[PDB]
């Protein structure tokens, strides 16, 4: 019994947290009235990883939904599987952050994080083992990224030795709200750095390109985008959801991903994606080759220009574990300039009897790359362009914060980059 | 009678421990509820066996063995399973959260916490023996509880059983069944605060498990069930002097003096033959002569290495079925002229044999066919070398970049007993080099 | 090559052949080691609380 | 896309071949460290054998026998020929040669001057040894045992050919290297063309001191001797010229003079060891060349007189072989998507 504690918070937290148990609710039979339906004993063997056991045999996710403002969270209790959420959980305000970090993390976020703590605590208490959290948000907005980030802060002063893991959506200006996301995410960044173990790092860019020339959409919502961070999730959390022949428990995860403390945010891909030629059947090559390849990466780098340093890769559905076992080395040993010689074994493979609904087999792709400097170093040439000028900064400093502060998360990524950087040579 | 008693650490132990005492009962007639129709002394006795079972007034055989792991799900498997009656929950200790694949979590954070429970129990089946020889430790080098908790373990027994020995039977890791990437840091960490607690090693390798079950098996993937039965076949050859009549390896104390004239090069190479698929349509026995000379083949040892090139220290030839002394000096001699045997020069170039006439038992609906005759040889190479090599150069690959040390020393553990254990593997492989090259 | 030592019994038989001739801590430190670690984990984690407060 | 690592800088012939390797556009070189190779091209000293063979998915596969030290080892090859019983210590090919070691340190020091003492009752024996360019040819017993205590190293006492085969004209002595390539399956394969490093000096039987027209090393003739190149070009006549000599002067050919013996000699010594080195059931494959060192008398026999475990090419014929061991050695074991230039040597495994 190795619970973990899920939290939602913001919109974009909200919203993609929602389609995240709207997807594993159905993959594990779970109605949405929280009722089993399933017909294999596998789809509730790990089902209280996420699920909390109530009366009548009902199944009631283990999360929690926070925002400051009751919009996004009301949609979510009248969406889809609203209804099979805890009505405790809800944790909301008012004012709202206004797409401001300092309202969500100093402010506004202040006000409202300890009824939220109140809750996590109330879902810790009852778990059996925790094996540790998991956040959903954006880092661009003003909740998630913010009162977000306070939140992690406080968890992890109250379970110090649990594992912090986060869903962390990266702003781009071609998927962008506002023109303060990259002061937002720089200082998101830095919270990250230092109190996560692993971070999924989702660059919306890449969710449209996917959408726009891989799916083949035009310009599409933020739900389109959602489908693909859903199913993302659902592919990471395989190994935890279902029995694999691993172990899979949050902190053997890190142990193996994360050779050094601060470079722990993860490239995540998938296959197939295919567009609406959608019946036909896909290799165990097919999978491999476009797992590995950049267009069906959710963060935006091109790994050809940096260096893995781990690899995980989970494989769903009754397929040939043989012919798995040849094509993950003929990528490998057929590309083994863009992998550390100094880290031996560094690529895993795991299979998952279960696969996507809907799908014959499937296959989700983990990859810990400095390739993601490129990423870090897009927010930190977008914040600086303005900084430079002081631009937008009175919506920060009228919530008490100061230069001083910016100027610091700005030195703090431009070191992580330089971090990633020696070790790409 | 002196008694044996068998600890299981980790999940790799803890199955491997499931296909022994699996075995072992098939072997002695015993099923699943602990009766054993044969045994004629109701409720205690001083037999073979007795050696690895103690007996209840009620005619049940109880395997004096520990199950130990951090982590719940392996050892509940036994507690529901076929064998769940042969074992009193005492026996089967475990934790809540595992050591994540971290030596030192599992030997320090972890391990602090419940070493204490874990004698408590050893205890408790020493005070039912009479004369008790020593433990049996199975365990993996790689996984976080069979390197870091196992070292504890050992060092604690060597507090409270002084006089008595300690055998190993040790997982080598293999990237062919391993999602750990640290497990070069545990194999090491783990072998040098063991070394001077262990009296004999037997390491299995499982790159040559999973081989062998390829290409003797047709096995395309293999499974834990199909390498640990494998391994509990080798590892019964190995115990079966202990639990049968006979003259040699009678205690453990017989298998440093007939393998290890040298303490810290305690790591005798095991071979075995034969090994053929039960899918096979019908297989030609082979003879005396075919599964010795196969003892020689590097498709059957237990850790791929070219014996060849090494100096033997001692060797022991376990035979099991139809075999008479004559027919095994007929094949060495035709095996010393045609093989190159080069001994150490302060070793006798001889060797002990030991024939158990029941041939090998086999699981019903297994992997493996019944055979008339086999034979496991034990040889203390200096070729064995060749697995620390490869072992410590991984571990000097990650090292020199410091990765992954911030998981260890966040536990507790200091960075320099890495390199304190790094040091005591090169003077492992000196003493190999000193005992074998010229 | 010679035999020596031939038992023989109901089970079985043993023999050697000479192919030819030749030419710790005690529980008081096992205590501090692990104390000692002990203390470095709270020393860690009192550190990380000091960051946290600040 | 077959990849190889190179881990012997001062290799000429695998350098040919690793740029013949690449010039297929379907063999990759990696880092010099990277595990994930099909191919090693390896060291001299302390290849390190050991760590071959144990990664998935990949046959490796390598330019050297573990074990082949004992044949190209001037002590080693001694005590293999007198102890082998394959070989035997009457091998009828092989100078009579004794281990001897410096009084600064089994030894035949003894065993020697049994024999040497029989012949003075042609006595002129050389020394050498492998931590050498050093070598002394004398007749007399005690100025080679005094040369071989001035030293440390292990050194090797064999009888000197009194009567080699002079050829003419120049009455100058000379030595004949063949290449021999085996591959994984330990097929023995002799190059077709061989080379005789001739002396560009007149052999003098009345002066050992002056070692210049009795070493017919290519560095001796080239350094030492002052006739370097007047006859044939850089002391070097190959098979053709050599053939088209021996009969019209001794009117027989290079195959049944001289090549026979060299085929029975190179079968007889790579046979012997197949036990000890052969990778047929291995978890891993070797491949290596070989440089044979022979001399002829004056009576049309064949003599050994060491083996070179990582020889040169001569610069002549570099393409031809190179190419020869990508063929046979190489793409044997990895395809890419004749007339032969080597003579197999069938033998029993
Ligand atoms: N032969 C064999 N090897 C195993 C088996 N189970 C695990 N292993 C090997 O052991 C290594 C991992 O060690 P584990 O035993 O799983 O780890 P652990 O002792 O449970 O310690 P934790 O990290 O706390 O789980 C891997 O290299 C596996 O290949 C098994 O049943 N048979
Ligand atoms: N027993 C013998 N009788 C006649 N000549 C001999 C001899 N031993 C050595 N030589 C001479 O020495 C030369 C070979 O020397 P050797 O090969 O032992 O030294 P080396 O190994 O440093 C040169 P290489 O590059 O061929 O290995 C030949 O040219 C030969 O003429
Ligand atoms: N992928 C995805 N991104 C979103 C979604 N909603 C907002 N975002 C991104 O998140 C950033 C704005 O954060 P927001 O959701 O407003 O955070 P909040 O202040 O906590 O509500 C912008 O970069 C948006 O592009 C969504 O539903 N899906
Ligand atoms: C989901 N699309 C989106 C969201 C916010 C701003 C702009 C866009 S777009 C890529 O259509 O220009
Ligand atoms: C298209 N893939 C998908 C869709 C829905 C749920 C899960 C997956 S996955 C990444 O685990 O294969
Ligand atoms: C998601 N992780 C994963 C997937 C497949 C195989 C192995 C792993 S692990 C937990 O060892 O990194
Ligand atoms: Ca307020
Ligand atoms: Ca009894
Ligand atoms: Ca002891
Ligand atoms: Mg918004
Ligand atoms: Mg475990
Ligand atoms: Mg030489």
């Amino acid at each position: 019994m190795r619970e973990i504690v899920h939290i939602q918070a913001g919109q974009c937290g909200n919203q993609i947290g929602a389609k995240f148990w709207e997807v594993i609710s159905d993959e594990h039979g779970i109605d949405p009235t929280g009722s089993y339906h399933g017909d294999s004993d596998l789809q509730l063997e790990r089902i209280n990883v996420y699920y909390n056991e109530a009366t009548g045999n009902k199944y009631v996710p283990r999360a929690i939904l926070v925002d400051l403002e009751p919009g996004t969270m009301d949609s979510v209790r009248s969406g889809p599987f609203g209804q099979i959420f805890r009505p405790d959980n809800f944790v909301f305000g008012q004012s709202g952050a206004g797409n401001n970090w300092a309202k969500g993390h100093y402010t506004e976020g202040a006000e409202l994080v300890d009824s939220v703590l109140d809750v996590v605590r109330k879902e810790s208490e009852s778990c059996d083992c925790l094996q540790g959290f998991q956040l959903t948000h954006s880092l661009g907005g003003g909740t998630g990224s913010g009162m977000g980030t306070l939140l992690i802060s406080k968890i992890r002063e109250e379970y110090p030795d649990r594992i912090m893991n986060t869903f962390s959506v990266m702003p781009s200006p071609k998927v962008s709200d506002t023109v303060v996301e990259p002061y937002n995410a720089t200082l998101s960044v830095h919270q990250l750095v230092e109190n996560t173990d692993e971070t999924y790092c989702i660059d919306n860019e890449a969710l449209y390109d996917i959408c726009f020339r891989t799916l083949k959409l035009t310009t599409p919502t933020y739900g389109d985008l959602n489908h693909l961070v859903s199913a993302t999730m659902s592919g990471v959390t395989t190994c935890l959801r279902f029995p694999g022949q691993l172990n899979a428990d949050l902190r053997k995860l890190a142990v193996n991903m994360v050779p050094f403390p601060r470079l722990h945010f993860f490239m995540p891909g998938f296959a197939p994606l295919t567009s609406r030629q959608q019946y036909r059947a896909l290799t165990v090559p097919e999978l491999t080759q476009q797992m590995f390849d950049s267009k069906n990466m959710m963060a935006a780098c091109d790994p050809r220009h940096g260096r893995y340093l781990t690899v995980a890769a989970i494989f769903r559905g009754r397929m040939s574990m043989k012919e798995v076992d040849e094509q993950m080395l003929n990528v490998q040993n057929k590309n083994s300039s863009y992998f550390v010689e100094w880290i031996p074994n560094n690529v895993k493979t795991a299979v998952c009897d279960i696969p996507p609904r809907g799908l014959k087999m499937s296959a989700t792709f983990i990859g810990n790359s400095t390739a993601i400097q490129e990423l870090f170093k897009r927010i930190s040439e977008q914040f600086t362009a303005m900084f430079r000028r002081k631009a937008f900064l009175h919506w920060y400093t009228g919530e008490g914060m100061d230069e001083m502060e910016f100027t610091e998360a700005e030195s703090n990524m431009n070191d992580l980059v330089s971090e990633y950087q020696q070790y790409q040579d | 009678m002196r008694e044996c008693i068998s600890i299981h650490v980790g999940q790799a132990g803890v199955q491997i421990g499931n296909a022994c005492w699996e075995l072992y009962c098939l072997e002695h007639g015993i099923q699943p509820d602990g009766q054993m129709p044969s045994d004629k002394t109701i409720g205690g006795g001083d037999d073979s066996f007795n050696t690895f079972f103690s007996e209840t007034g009620a005619g049940k055989h109880v395997p004096r063995a520990v199950f130990v792991d951090l982590e719940p799900t392996v050892i509940d498997e036994v507690r529901t399973g076929t064998y769940r009656q042969l074992f009193h929950p005492e026996q089967l200790i475990t934790g809540k959260e595992d050591a994540a694949n971290n030596y030192a979590r599992g030997h320090y954070t972890i391990g602090k916490e419940i070493i204490d429970l874990v004698l408590d129990r050893i205890r408790k089946l020493a005070d039912q023996c009479t004369g008790l020889q020593g433990f049996l430790v199975f365990h993996s080098f790689g996984g976080g509880t069979g390197s870091g908790f196992t070292s504890l373990l050992m060092e604690r027994l060597s507090v409270d059983y002084g006089k008595k020995s300690k055998l190993e039977f040790s997982i080598y890791p293999a990237p062919q069944v391993s999602t750990a990437v640290v497990e070069p840091y545990n194999s090491i960490l783990t072998t040098h605060t063991t070394l001077e607690h262990s009296d004999c090693a037997f390491m299995v390798d499982n790159e040559a498990i999973y081989d062998i079950c390829r290409r003797n098996l047709d096995i395309e993937r293999p499974t834990y069930t199909n390498l640990n039965r494998l391994i509990s076949q080798i590892v019964s050859s190995i115990t079966a002097s202990l639990r049968f009549d006979g003259a040699l390896n009678v205690d453990l104390t017989e298998f440093q003096t007939n393998l290890v004239p040298y303490p810290r090069i305690h790591f005798p190479l095991a071979t075995y033959a034969p090994v053929i698929s039960a899918e096979k349509a019908y297989h030609e026995q082979l003879s005396v002569a075919e599964i010795t000379n196969a003892c020689f083949e590097p498709a059957n040892q237990m850790v791929k290495c070219d014996p060849r090139h090494g100096k033997y220290m001692a060797c022991c030839l376990l035979y099991r079925g139809d075999v008479v002394p004559k027919d095994v000096n007929a094949a060495i001699a035709t095996i010393k002229t045609k093989r190159s045997i080069q001994f150490v020069d302060w070793c006798p170039t001889g060797f002990k044999v030991g024939i158990n006439y029941q041939p090998p038992t086999v699981v019903p609906g297994g992997d493996l066919a019944k055979v008339q005759r086999a034979v496991c040889m034990l040889s203390n190479t200096t070729a064995i070398a060749e697995a620390w090599a490869r072992l410590d150069h991984k571990f000097d690959l990650m090292y020199a970049k410091r990765a992954f040390v911030h998981w260890y020393v966040g536990e507790g553990m200091e960075e320099g007993e890495f390199s304190e254990a790094r040091e005591d593997m090169a003077a492992l492989e000196k003493d190999y080099e000193e005992v074998g090259v010229d | 090559m010679e035999v020596i030592e031939l038992n023989k019994c109901t089970s079985g038989q043993s023999f050697e052949v000479i192919l030819k001739p030749p030419s710790d801590p005690s529980l008081e430190e096992i205590q501090k080691k692990l104390e000692a670690a002990e203390e470095r984990r709270k020393y860690q984690e009192a550190e990380l609380l000091k960051h946290l407060a600040e | 896309m077959y990849t190889f690592v190179v881990r012997d800088e001062n290799s000429s012939v695998y350098a040919e071949v690793s740029r013949l390797l690449l010039a297929t556009g379907q063999w990759k070189r990696l880092r010099k460290d990277n595990p994930r190779f099909n191919l090693m091209l390896g060291e001299r000293n302390r290849l390190p054998f050991g760590r071959l063979g144990h990664e998935p998915g990949l046959v490796q596969l390598v330019n050297y026998y573990r074990g082949a030290d004992k044949l190209c080892r001037k002590a080693s090859l001694v005590k293999l020929i007198k102890t082998s019983p394959e070989l035997s210590e009457s091998c009828t090919w092989f100078p009579e040669s004794y281990v001897i070691y410096p009084t600064n340190l089994t030894d035949e020091r003894e065993v020697f001057l049994a024999a040497y003492n029989r012949r003075r009752e042609g006595n002129v024996w050389i020394a050498k040894s492998s931590a050498g360019a050093g070598i002394l040819i004398s007749s007399e017993a005690s100025e080679l045992l005094d040369f071989i205590d001035e030293q440390g190293q292990v050194h090797v006492i064999q009888k000197y050919l009194e009567k080699p085969l002079l050829l003419e004209p120049g009455h100058r002595k000379f030595d004949i290297r063949s290449w021999v390539l085996v591959d994984h399956l330990y097929n023995i394969y002799l190059y077709r063309e061989g080379v005789l490093r001739t002396s560009s000096e007149p052999y003098n039987s009345a002066n050992f001191q002056d070692k210049t027209c009795h070493l017919t090393n290519h560095c001796i003739q080239k350094e030492y001797s002052k006739n370097y190149g007047r006859y044939e070009e850089g002391n070097e006549m190959f098979f053709e010229e050599f053939n088209q000599y021996l009969m019209d002067a001794l009117n027989t050919t290079l195959e049944n003079s001289i090549l026979l013996q060299i085929k029975h000699i190179i079968r007889s010594c790579l046979m012997c060891i197949e036990p000890a080195i052969s990778t047929k059931h291995l978890h891993y494959q070797s491949f290596q060349l070989f440089g044979f060192d022979f001399m002829v008398d004056e009576e049309l026999k064949v003599w050994l007189i060491e083996v070179n475990g990582a020889p040169a090419c001569a610069q002549k014929l570099y393409a031809e072989l190179c190419q020869g061991i990508v063929d046979v050695a190489i793409s044997s074991v990895f395809p890419l998507a004749p007339t032969s230039i080597f003579i197999k040597l069938h033998h029993h495994h």
